[PDB]
């Protein structure tokens, strides 16, 4: 529907991975009704985050809370080049929700910033 | 010395043909469910298309097979809280009526709100409805269907249908008068929706719909083809005149605990005859009206005949009337080559409608006089291969297209690249 | 429902155009429902677009890939000033998919670059 | 669902304010589902603003339209040290409508204004 | 119903039974 390319590199490091109508009530039809609302549902799940974190339209994008040391202690050569984005997800998936709320904070104290900058 | 680079746009004007789903828009109840559709902004807003000549065609149009299927929808839906009349098949015994339209008198065993007991009761019924066995009798569908009276509470009166399209789609309107309803069109405006379109079923004889702003327009596909299903629009209504004068009785039936089949009672005063009244020398007047433009495709006389012969459906002009469905016989009317002219009417009661795979539904008689007065604004004839044309019609869905032969939906597709001299720095 | 106003100008030139509730299954009733969900997903179905390319939330967003002269030989005159939207797509209607692959990796291959960038 | 956090200081001024799965069309089935639909919609009705005005992942969007003293004549110690937003909606709604079609143009205007500056 | 055998592993019944028609008072 969209794309399963990105899980092309699922055994990859985290470096090179990074880099007709109608509507009838059949069986068939009351399946095929709630996979198309799971989906817009599930898009905007992500797509609500990403938005609330001054990161809509982008794939990257930089923050700026520091890196708490005792969410990981591994080096960058640990990470990018050695641990994948399936398995660096379940050593981080404890502070994952801790760290949501951050980057949404950043966002958020970021933009009363610019209402007092543009303000000159 | 260009450099030019894909620029990216977002909301251009451009669509393309496409068929979905139109959700149905009312204003301010009846077989239709009108009180399910959504209020019809008051203003209706249409965005006129300067510049614009989009290629239609009415007889290729999905708006038609949609609707179609959607008033066999609405009228499936109505019946399905309805009484059967399954006991109901059951031995007639008949007799005449009085020392055309013949009625009898049939007297039946019928159950009733207790299963062991029994009830002799008698009820009128109009010939056409029900079969000899070889004087006992039978009703005409018990050998092929069961049949669903109609809810004596909701009422088969058309009323206005605004079809709408969804967001992200549209509706062209060509708004051309001449309009031959299939090629180019000069003047094409965009709209959300349709405007009121009544479910008006009849036959030979369009009646209450949309006229012709100047000179009555024709429309076909292959003109040249006899099979293709000629579809005339009047510009001048002239009006048809119907009543059907006995004064009948219901009487309430109990078949049983909460079934109460509403039979035919008793004719109170004189025993006539249905019809229907149309003004001569309007007829007449419009006649000449349609023969002048059937020959601006056909060089030669042309010549009006009656049906063909067959069923009763596909040979008169059946249509509804204050609740009872009419079968008047046309012979009078299309009987030309280029005071009143009465057309003799009877009344069933056991309809199939949509001619589908054995569904009927028993029309409740009507109490008191029935009279209705509707405009006649189109027609549907039938060439054979001295041009003669017999009122025919060929399908039901013409009907529909009639009055969509200016519609056509198409989807927004408002994403555009084309070359500019920026680039994103 | 939002509009069809973007529609006035179909016929104008590129350089002109440019510049109650309760849910009931009745036959009504899944008529107007998928007629809501088709258009929420007609909708996402562009918008994910604008999003992917780096465009979200802009009505007219320059790339950075050159314009191969092989997808049209006209001139600038011969585009904004005389064709119209909606014929210019019929002309490049065949490349219209090999041109929003390149977008899609232009801004794919921004964002690694700006990741660089951020990182002095 | 989200957050009905922003909710907690309804009464603040304005200043302290913004500073499984299976289908079973049961009773309950049909009331859930026209609710995920309902959410769906509201949600893109605002989010479509929010994009058309050029304010996509923004909470706190400057524009460029100036305020028009006829909307409100009130004081800016009045308003953001004085007013809720509760309140202060019930006095500019009727201008609403005619702020946000300046909004819509002041961001088309200034698209137009950028492929004519990045052409340099 | 009444039924009888099939002929002078799979038995067959030849069964003879009063059942409705189209019409409720008539049987067949
Ligand atoms: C032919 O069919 C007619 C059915 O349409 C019969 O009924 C007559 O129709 C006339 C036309 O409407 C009526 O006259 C109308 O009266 C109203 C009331 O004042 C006026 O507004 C109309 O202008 C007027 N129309 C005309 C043309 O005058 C008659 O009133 C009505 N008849 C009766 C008794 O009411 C005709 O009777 C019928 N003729 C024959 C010979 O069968
Ligand atoms: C269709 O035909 C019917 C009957 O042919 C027409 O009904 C007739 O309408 C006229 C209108 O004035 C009635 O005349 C008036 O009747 C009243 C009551 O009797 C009387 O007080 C007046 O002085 C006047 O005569 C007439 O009675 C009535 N006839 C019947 C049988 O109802 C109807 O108008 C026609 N519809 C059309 C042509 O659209
Ligand atoms: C063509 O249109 C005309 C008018 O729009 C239709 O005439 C209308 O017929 C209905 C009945 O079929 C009349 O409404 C109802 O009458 C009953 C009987 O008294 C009453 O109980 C209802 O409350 C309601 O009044 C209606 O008055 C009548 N309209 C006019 C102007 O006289 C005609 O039936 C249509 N033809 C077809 C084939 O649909
Ligand atoms: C149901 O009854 C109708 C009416 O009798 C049948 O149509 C008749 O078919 C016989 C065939 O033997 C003809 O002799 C009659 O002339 C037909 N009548 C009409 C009015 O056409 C119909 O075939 C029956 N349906 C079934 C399934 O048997
Ligand atoms: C039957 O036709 C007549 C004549 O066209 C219709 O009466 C017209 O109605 C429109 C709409 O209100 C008016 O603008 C015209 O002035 C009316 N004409 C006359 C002569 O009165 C009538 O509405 C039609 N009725 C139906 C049910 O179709
Ligand atoms: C049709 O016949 C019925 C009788 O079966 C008439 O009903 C009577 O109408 C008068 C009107 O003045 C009433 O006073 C009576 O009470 C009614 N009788 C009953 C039993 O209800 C009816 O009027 C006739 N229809 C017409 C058009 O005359
Ligand atoms: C149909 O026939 C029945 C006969 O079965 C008629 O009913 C009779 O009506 C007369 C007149 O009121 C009574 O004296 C009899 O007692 C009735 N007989 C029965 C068995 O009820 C009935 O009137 C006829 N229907 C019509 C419309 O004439
Ligand atoms: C419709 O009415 C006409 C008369 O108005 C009927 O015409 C008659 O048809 C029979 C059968 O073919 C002929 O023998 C007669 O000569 C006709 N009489 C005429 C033309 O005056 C016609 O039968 C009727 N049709 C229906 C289906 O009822
Ligand atoms: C009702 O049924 C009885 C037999 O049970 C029969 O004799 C009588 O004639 C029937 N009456 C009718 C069909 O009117
Ligand atoms: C209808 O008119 C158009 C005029 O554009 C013509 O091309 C077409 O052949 C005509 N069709 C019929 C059936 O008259
Ligand atoms: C299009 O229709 C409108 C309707 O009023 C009319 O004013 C206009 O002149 C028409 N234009 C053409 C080119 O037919
Ligand atoms: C058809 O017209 C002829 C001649 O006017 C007439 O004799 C005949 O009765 C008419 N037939 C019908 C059914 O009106
Ligand atoms: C049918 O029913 C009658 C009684 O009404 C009975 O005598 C007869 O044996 C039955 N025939 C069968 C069951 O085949």
């Amino acid at each position: 529907a969209v794309f399963l390319g990105f899980l092309g590199a699922a055994g990859s490091t985290m470096g090179a991975a990074s880099n007709q109508h109608l509507l009838k009530l059949t069986v068939w039809g009351i399946k095929q009704l709630q996979a198309r609302v799971l989906a817009v549902e599930r898009y905007l799940e992500v797509q609500q985050l990403l938005g609330i974190w001054g990161c809509s339209g982008k794939l990257i994008c930089c923050t700026n809370v520091p890196w708490n040391s005792s969410w990981s202690n591994k080096s960058l050569d640990e990470i990018w080049n050695n641990m994948t984005w399936l398995q660096w997800d379940k050593e981080i998936n404890n502070y994952t929700q801790l760290i949501y709320r951050l980057i949404e904070e950043s966002q958020f104290q970021q933009e009363i910033n610019e209402v007092e900058l543009l303000a000159l | 010395a260009e450099n030019l680079w894909v620029t990216v746009y977002y909301g251009v004007p451009v669509w393309r043909d496409a068929d979905t789903t139109l959700f149905c828009a009312s204003d301010a109840h009846n077989v239709w469910a009108t009180h399910a559709c959504v209020p019809t902004d008051p203003n209706p807003q249409e965005i006129h298309l300067d510049n614009v000549t989009e290629k239609f065609n009415m007889w290729k149009n999905n708006m038609v097979e949609q609707m179609h299927t959607d008033i066999i929808s609405l009228w499936d839906q109505s019946l399905k809280p309805c009484v059967k009349l399954t006991p109901l098949c059951v031995t007639l015994h008949c007799t005449n009526f009085n020392p055309r339209e013949e009625i009898k008198n049939c007297s039946f065993n019928m159950t009733t709100e207790l299963r062991d007991k029994k009830q002799r009761v008698h009820s009128l019924f109009y010939k056409l409805d029900i079969v000899q066995i070889n004087s006992e009798y039978r009703l005409i569908n018990c050998n092929t269907s069961a049949c669903t009276q109609a809810c004596p509470k909701v009422s088969f009166e058309p009323i206005p249908i605004h079809y709408c399209a969804p967001a992200g789609f549209a509706i062209l309107k060509c708004k051309d008068e001449e309009f031959n309803g299939t090629g180019p069109c000069k003047n094409v405006s965009t709209v959300q929706c349709t405007h009121g379109i009544k479910p008006v079923v009849s036959t030979q004889l369009l009646l209450n719909g949309s006229l012709a702003k100047k000179e009555v327009k024709i429309r076909s596909e292959n003109i040249t083809n006899n099979v293709k299903t000629i579809i005339v629009q009047l510009v001048n209504p002239v009006i048809i005149n119907c009543t059907r004068p006995n004064n009948n009785t219901r009487k309430s039936i109990r078949i049983g605990p909460g079934q109460a089949f509403y039979a035919t009672g008793a004719i109170i005063g004189d025993i006539r005859q249905a019809h229907c009244n149309v003004s001569r020398s309007d007829w007449n007047k419009t006649l000449q009206q349609v023969a002048r433009q059937l020959r601006k495709h056909f060089v030669k006389t042309i010549i009006f005949t009656n049906s063909s012969g067959g069923d009763l459906e596909v040979t008169t002009h059946s249509f509804n009337c204050g609740g009872e469905f009419f079968y008047c016989n046309t012979s009078g009317l299309f009987n030309s080559t280029w005071e009143n002219i009465t057309l003799p009417c009877r009344i069933k009661q056991i309809i199939n409608m949509w001619q589908r795979t054995g569904q009927c539904m028993y029309a409740p008689p009507i109490p008191g006089v029935i009279s209705c007065v509707s405009n006649i604004t189109g027609l549907l004839l039938t060439r054979d291969g001295n041009e003669t044309f017999r009122p025919g019609g060929g399908d039901m869905r013409d009907n529909w297209r009639s009055e969509l032969y200016k519609y056509k939906v198409v989807k927004i597709e408002p994403l555009g690249v084309a070359p500019t001299r920026c680039k994103r720095r």
